[PDB]
RNA sequence: ACCUGCCGCUACCAUCCGUUGGAUAAUGGCUGAACGCCUCUAAGUCAGAAUCCAUUCUAGAAAC
RNA sequence: GUUUCAGGUGGGGAGUUUGGCUGGGGCGGCACAUUUGUUAAAAGAUAACGCAAGUGUCCAAAGGCAGGCUCAGUGAGAACAGAAAUCUCACGUAGAGUAAAAGGGCAAAAGCCUGCUUGAUUCUGAUUUUCAGUACUAAUCGGAACUGGGAAACCAGGGCCUAUCGAUCCUUUAUGUGCUUAAAUCUUAACCCUAGAGGUGUCAGAAAAGUUACCACAGGGAUAACUGGCUUGUGGCAGCCAAGCGCUCAUAGCGACGCUGCUUUUUGAUCCUUCGAUGUCGGCUCUUCUUAUCAUUGUGAAGCAGAAUUCACAAAGUGUUGGAUUGUUCACCCACUAACAAGGAACGUGAGCUGGGUUUAGACCGUCGUGAGACAGGUUAGUUUUACCCUACUGUUGUCAAUUGUU
RNA sequence: CGCUAGCAGUGGAUGGUCGAUGCCCAAUCGUUAAAAGAAGUGAUAAUACUUUUAACAAUCCAACUGUUUAAUUAAAACAAAGCAUUGCGAUAAGCUUAAAAGCUUUUGACGCAAUGUGAUUUCUGCCCAGUGCUCUGAAUGUCAAAGUGAAGAGAUUCAACCUAGCACGGGUAAACGGCGGGAGUAACUAUGACUCUCUUAAGGUAGCCAAAUGCCUCGUCAUCUAAUUAGUGACGCGCAUGAAUGGAUCAAUGAGAUUCCCACUGUCCCUAACUACUAUACAGCGAAACCACUGCAAGGGGAACGGGCCUUGCAAAAACAGCGGGGAAAGAAGACCCUGUUGAGCUUGACUCUAGUCUGAUAUU
RNA sequence: AUUAGCAGUUUCGGGGGCGUAAUGCUCUCAGCUGAUUCUCAAACUCUGAACAUUUUUGGUAAGCAGAACUGGCGAUGUGGGUUGAACCAAAUAUUGGGAUAAGACGUCUAACAUUCACUAAUAGAUACCACAAAAGGUGUUAGUUCAUUAAGACAGCAG
């Protein structure tokens, strides 16, 4: 929240409030975008996905995670273009913070800013992420990897803490690594799904089954 | 005793106390005082930072916190933000003095600006210039006020500017028929008090008169013509910029 | 009471008197490596503050 | 008129009360008796003025019982039928409904529909829950009467379950016509006896309105007003990131969204210290220190040609002003200056001053109060005590009250 | 303190040493538990005792004179003349008194009693809904006792009749008091006469104003000053002015409140000198409050600001006269604030009563 | 609760391109459906865990406030942490000797040697504990991966 400081909120403690029938006075979410570069782009053309994890357990601010997307979306530009980044950040904030405001004091006070009724009312939307926990993501070609460490380097500033940027052994947004990707083309079994994969595997849900195989083939 | 141990002391706030008086009952709120104002003007910038507290008093300069009985009945509603919310619209607001200030400067704009609409005409591309207007009024003296609106100090001051010397606005033509028995008469009474143009008797095609007035002074004109003959056949009102068909009077 | 008033005290309501050496910081250089070049630096060294410490002045130790 | 009773009037006077919880006390709230989920950490027990909610009721049916049925929803159809009325059919483990909160429970039902009914009756014994193994509430379990429902099996102590509620006293009802009313006795009246009702929500239960700055007592640092302490949201200062400005050119100078610190010179939060009494605010006086350096000394950058300005290092050595107005730090102007930088020292500095505010009584207004009175509102007048003790400082003698030579 | 090129720093490695009221062993005393008795008491004759074993210039205000809070308020407070209202024609009004009785009354409206305002000058607008008062009101809803009628065997019960006051209806504002809120409204007018409407009866007239009354506020403007949160004069939807709760004015008056100017210059920057006197030295003469102990500091931790504790800096008899930083100096069981089922003084449309008073009734009759 | 595209639809929604225009196809975009994707939902949960430490609610926090389990402190000290109510060891009749605990062993202050590194800093020096972070260093140490190199490298100087 731009009102305080974030130092009030970078250590994750107490249990975690949401969005719902009990929390209705929330304010919006700073992000509520999760959409950076080309999203119609196919899962066999990107064969690179890097990755930014937060090196601390720590809450991340809604507001931190919107500086930090522009950051690899002013990047996007200089660097490369639409037709390389993908990204769906891969952490949200549910989670809230509440503000017992005693702002109100500026010179005397009522006494309700003491600590009756202290229980604080809604103010910052925030995230909860531990170490391993992943904070960018950008699925991509393989002509582009300084060219998009930079941007996550970028993004790292803008985060609370220590944070560690990699890169995967895979497709990205997919389970499966480069070596058993290749499996998929040449053992038939590869299905497109217009940025995901589904994978054809023999199965049995039925009673006597043949379309298994020639279902999505 | 004092003296001794803690002789005491008394604290003074700064903030905004908006103050509205519902059923003789006085509630107010904790507002800041450049925040309170910039609400009306359309900035939304969250009730949450207008607002110091999201709490009602009897008063808020001491510190007294507003009752729920006191509240339901005279707002029909206890729940307390949408009570700050009506109070920070309707209530009287504190200022500040360099908000008060700014207030003050508008409207001295706005009295020349009035003044502007309508100048003196030569031809019909002569001042209308809201700057000279301005400067006049800075360089005579009068007391700008709050309560009085724009037009009504319009009109006041431009009677002193008058004898600086400085001629001002212009006049237009509203436009009437008469009928052919009072219209008449009429003519017989308002030739020599004002200027009547356009005058043509006749006793078929009725009689048509054109009043002179610049819009702010049309109660006048149309009093004697309501004493005397009532509402004509016909009452042509212009606007107060322009007189439909180019100025060319003053 | 008032005027004048030495001696005496006293006034930017007057007069006179308020120094020079080293050591450096920052910093600017040298020679010169580690790192065949390079680079004020690492070894080393130069210049260098109203700074420091002496000289000056005060006082003078259960010190001579 | 007096008398004596009666009713009224009667703060003129009397006597009394003016709850409690409380991150001081008020103002506010009820966390004061209670119910739901979470708080609650896989028995149980568990707090906060912790969170999202409920209660003071309702229902001859919304009870009891049997049977019969299936509901939400969807799909495809059908004069009238409007997308959506009603009427079909499929699919529909419940997404519906079940008086009300939320949790549970639940489908040949606990839902809906019908019938018949008044187990929403009476006596009794045991127990559960919180527990103070006490009371109450609410519930459970059987036993005996009286019934009811269904062929029966069985079920029925009201509501599917968890909430929906109340001592002695007194009065009043119900009941066997019981028991007494103490010399016998009769009719009444009266008391008992047994079970109910009237109610106390401060909910294991006083008949209860203010103010006191004309006030007072006992105690409290359990607890407020100054400091100091922790804390630093707020204030103040500093870094990192670089989208952009700076013509052009990210970093000469700035610097977004964003991120990390330090500070205690803001104000809050807190209530450890003090109510066997640290004299509260400012101003004058006077020193000291800090540097987050305004000037000056020396340096380096600049969009530094010169001029002036801006940025930075070392450095706190020396400077750091005169006035109007304000009780005032703060504020804002005029004038000088090389510059008129920010701070600290018990918000430096009351046995150093002054008392201009704040601090009692008297008193004027305005708002508020039926009024006594109230005001972080304005106004005005209001006794500032003591060093002749120790230390600290300043100067002044004197001494190793001989270290083992005098002088 | 100091340490540094192995360090006495950091991270290790291999041994080793110091070291608790802990542990081991020993001793001594008690306690306990168990047992023993001629207690090293082998001539005693002890068991309530011993032993063993084990464990522990201007403005404001007030008219003026006057008065007042003796030891903090001398004023703008009080008073006052004037102005106004109220009650009362005597077995009055007001009052005191348990009672008896008495005063005002050596009084009689030209007065006495009780208010309120506060000289003059000029003005005192609207409101009777409230609350109080006032009634000679319509007369009746309620209405106690005694009294009366009925029932009952009576105790008793139940009924009618019904005064005062209450309720109801009028009077009353120089009585307490108020003098709106929302729509439009004298070109939108400044403002609100007005029209609708609600509240409660009305909705601020004359005037006055950032006033001893204006939060915002250092209002806006003009002036006064080189500069003015100050002053004065203007403006006025006035947070919250306003007409005997008296409104506005004002000569004189003022140990009252504020501004400016002039006389003022040690109440002038900047201090100086001088005398008295005390102090200071002596001579006599001699005192208290206070006093856990005590008086050197830095830092640390500690009821979080130490003189004592700890670690450092250090340290030199006995004293004098000044000074006021420290002794969280002293004086006072803080009365500021909270608490206690502690009080008081006062208030009211708290609860409870009551003097007295108004009416009813019996008796007196 | 909520992110993404994909496909199958379009007599149901809208606007374009294709015969004038559509829903006829094909598009981005509405709606619905199907398979996949993001974050799982203190008051959700098919599954299901064994003053101080641990858990934990409020609270930015607090030497704040409020709970749980164990321990202490407080009604016990001593040694050790310089000092210190709570941390470490460990509990006290009164003593002697021996050996220990925590903690030490240059000196204060009882207690030492040997050995390997690392640091060159106005440093660095034992929990509680008297604070330090994001972010920088061609400081030195230690590593890890890929690239180059006698087809002659690297830097240098020369063409």
């Amino acid at each position: 929240m731009g009102r305080r400081p974030a130092r009030c909120y970078r250590y994750c403690k107490n249990k975690p409030y949401i969005k719902s029938r009990y929390c209705r006075g929330v304010p919006d979410a700073k992000i509520r975008i999760f959409d950076l570069g080309r999203k119609k782009a196919s899962t066999d053309e990107f064969p690179l996905c890097v990755h930014l994890i937060s090196l601390e357990k720590e809450q991340l601010s809604s507001e931190a995670i919107e500086a930090g997307r522009i950051s690899c979306n002013k990047y996007i530009s200089k660097t490369g273009g639409k037709d390389s980044f993908h990204m769906r950040v891969r952490v949200h904030p549910w989670h809230v913070l509440r503000i017992n405001k005693m702002l109100s004091c500026a010179g005397a006070d009522r006494l309700q800013t003491g600590m009756r009724g202290a229980f604080g009312k809604p103010m910052g939307t925030v995230a909860r992420v531990n170490i391993g926990q992943i904070i960018f993501s950008i699925r991509t070609r393989d002509n582009m990897l300084a060219n998009v460490v930079e941007a996550l380097r970028r993004s790292s500033y803008k985060f609370p803490g220590r944070q560690k940027i990699v890169v995967s052994k895979k497709w990205g947004f997919t389970a499966y690594n480069r070596e058993a990707y290749q499996k998929l083309k040449a053992d038939g079994r590869l299905m497109n799904d217009g940025a995901n994969v589904k994978v054809i595997t023999n199965h049995g849900t039925l009673a006597q089954y043949a379309k298994d195989i020639a279902a999505a083939n | 005793m004092s003296i001794f141990t803690p002789t005491n002391q008394i604290r003074l706030t700064n903030v905004a106390v908006v103050r509205m008086k519902r059923a003789g009952k006085r509630f107010e709120i904790a507002c800041y005082k450049n925040k309170v104002v910039g609400w009306r003007s359309g900035v939304e910038k969250d009730l949450d930072e207008v607002l110091q507290t999201h709490s009602v008093f009897v008063n808020v300069s001491k510190g007294q916190v507003a009752k729920k009985e006191d509240l339901i009945s005279a707002f029909g509603t206890d729940d307390q933000t949408e009570i700050c919310k009506q109070i920070l619209t309707k209530g009287e607001v504190q200022v500040s003095d360099k908000e008060r200030h700014t207030q003050l400067e508008q409207m001295f704009r706005d009295i020349a600006t009035i003044v502007a609409d309508k100048c003196v005409n030569p031809e019909t591309k002569r001042p209308y210039t809201v700057i000279l207007i301005e400067r006049a009024m800075k360089d005579i003296h009068y007391s700008v006020k709050t309560n009085k609106s724009t037009k009504q100090q319009a009109l006041e001051v431009i009677k002193q500017l008058k004898e600086k010397m400085k001629i001002e606005r212009a006049h237009m033509r509203l436009r009437f028929i008469l009928p052919v028995n009072e219209g008449k008469k009429l003519k017989e009474k308002l030739k020599p008090l004002i200027k009547v143009i356009e005058s043509e008797d006749y006793g078929q095609q009725l009689e048509i008169v054109c009043l002179i007035d610049p819009g702010c002074f049309r109660e006048i004109d149309e009093l004697i013509k309501k004493e005397t003959k009532g509402k004509g056949s016909l009452e042509v009102l212009n606007l107060k910029d322009v007189e439909e068909g180019d100025e060319k009077f003053e």
